[PDB]
């Protein structure tokens, strides 16, 4: 039995100042499409059934 | 390739899924300049990957109070474009 | 060769539902997995389609030899099965919920039947906690 | 067993 | 402030409560996040979790909801998403 | 208002829980005393031994008998019944 | 993190076993549900089942336990109720 | 396999002996009657007659034993109640 | 009308009717197998001397060591009842 988590977010603007120590610098990774891995998952489900 | 920096404000997932969210947001941005099709592309790709459901909100100015499942929440940036994805 | 022909003839002799030297197409996959091969059901549909054009349902010895050859030009793997289970692994811990297991094997692809799913659960002996050690489970499955 | 939590512990 | 509903998927009393709660949310709270905080909290206590609220001026969203639990409207120049 | 997250029984016991929860809301101010009343009402009517956990923030692994498990929300208060 | 005990009804070894089992659960997991689950699973490793664990910060409970299997303690600012 | 002292009057060596006898039991037999039959001959030779035990997944008991001569535990999903009377 | 199916009883026949009726009233009064076994054993200890033992449930496997003419095993509907005097 799981309980749910609820958060809050805020933009930045003139007079709006959010702390940036918790910000993480993550560059974009190697680009891939999510449909390719679902097609691979369809193949693997088929192969498991085989 | 436009070097749009990925600034993550809040990510309640794992890193390999946060990176996939960033990449899907970039592909949706290059596919369409409309946030409707951007959020539709992100939601349909993540629904194709992970079975139950997903919900995506893409925009430059929005305040979102949402309740999510565990390990199924992210709010990040892509340049000046903010993307929310949660289950 | 001789040993292959001997094993194949033994298999068809014990698969002879009547003894006339012909085998019904319904047990074709049973014969193929009898002879150690690992074909797909899509493949099985394909070569019952291209062998059963005459419509008699009876297949002969030289065409037996050709189709055993054309499936002998195949290979197998175990790491692919392990990776297929590790895709179902949500995290890299080797534990998946059995409810999600049943959802995938009964809702995606060529969906497995309830009898088959419960038979797999009973034969693999899932303990009551719901946590499954897929290393040993794949070891006993293989 | 009577176990409870006060407001703002 | 005028209220324009681009599309709604409930009855008349439900969308009327969406307008009044958003009006009270806008008059009391002014952070669009806090406006969304007020609306979903208000809609949770009477019409059950799990509601979801998005308040802003520029956002695009694709969502999936249960039947008879989805609105999308405007109030002045603020467009508010409210889906289950 | 009752917000059922997971109910492993038939709806009659859930309806009884909703009714006595409304009565306890009117009778008592605090969800602590309401939590006491929830267990003390349903222990004797449906035999020993029931267990009840009520709070606003908790994680739990539960062991219950079949057709005797519920988890719901009264407003922002989460109530859990099991064996 | 400090392990203070509110109610203990077992032996000292069993108390310390519960303390280390809660410590490893909080170090391994950050969700209260997974922490209580891990306490009950490292109890499910070396102890017979029908144990029960609850992990949280704002929760009360009313349970009836068998003899010599009831503890309720704190580890940091998180309350753990472990009864059987 | 896992072990508590659920409800018992034995000492620690008696509890450990019962646990190891049960571990030797389920690895040999599958029927709870034969699990009980394994509990018979291993325990009556070691701690003298007369002992009675119930093994199974669903039952309910009310028991009178000798002093220091009761045990209850859950080996896996199967419960074991071993006591001495007589 | 839950049928009392006797499986075995090296025992008398005035007393198996008392056992069947005692299990019947215990199953009517309680839904808890410990309470059912406690009621059966308390009745049999009061009227037929200590010490009895009673097992009430649906699936189990037993060994007993009872007295002469002091052993009962039957089914009440789908509820197996075991009762033996030892001590």
């Amino acid at each position: 039995q799981q309980t749910t988590n609820t958060t809050s977010t805020q933009m930045t603007n003139i007079g709006v100042y959010v702390s940036n120590m918790t910000d993480k610098l993550v560059t974009p990774g190697k680009y891939f499409s999510a449909a390719e891995y679902h097609a691979q998952r369809l193949k693997a489900v088929i192969v498991i059934q085989t | 390739m436009c070097d749009r920096k990925a600034v993550i404000k809040n990510a309640d997932m794992s890193e390999e899924m946060q990176q996939d969210s960033v990449e899907c947001a970039t592909q949706a941005l290059e596919k369409y300049n409309i946030e409707k099709d951007i959020a539709a592309h992100i939601k349909k790709e993540f629904d194709k990957k992970y079975n139950p459901t997903w919900h995506c909100i893409v925009g430059r100015n929005f305040g979102s109070y949402v309740t999510h499942e565990t390990k199924h929440f992210i709010y990040f940036y892509l340049g000046q474009v903010a993307i929310l994805l949660f289950k | 060769t001789e040993e292959q022909i001997a094993e194949f003839k033994e298999a068809f002799s014990l698969f002879d539902k009547d003894g006339d030297g012909t085998i019904t197409t319904k047990e074709l996959g049973t014969v193929m997995r009898s002879l150690g091969q690992n074909p797909t059901e899509a493949e099985l549909q394909d070569m019952i389609n291209e062998v059963d054009a005459d419509g008699n349902g009876t297949i002969d010895f030289p065409e037996f030899l050709t189709m055993m050859a054309r499936k002998m030009k195949d290979t197998d793997s175990e790491e692919e099965i392990r990776e297929a289970f590790r895709v179902f692994d949500k995290d890299g811990n080797g534990y998946i919920s059995a409810a999600e297991l049943r959802h995938v094997m009964t809702n995606l692809g060529e969906k497995l039947t309830d009898e088959e799913v419960d038979e797999m659960i009973r034969e693999a002996d899932i303990d009551g906690d719901g946590q499954v050690n897929y290393e040993e489970f794949v070891q006993m499955m293989t | 067993v009577a176990t409870q939590i006060l407001e703002g512990e």
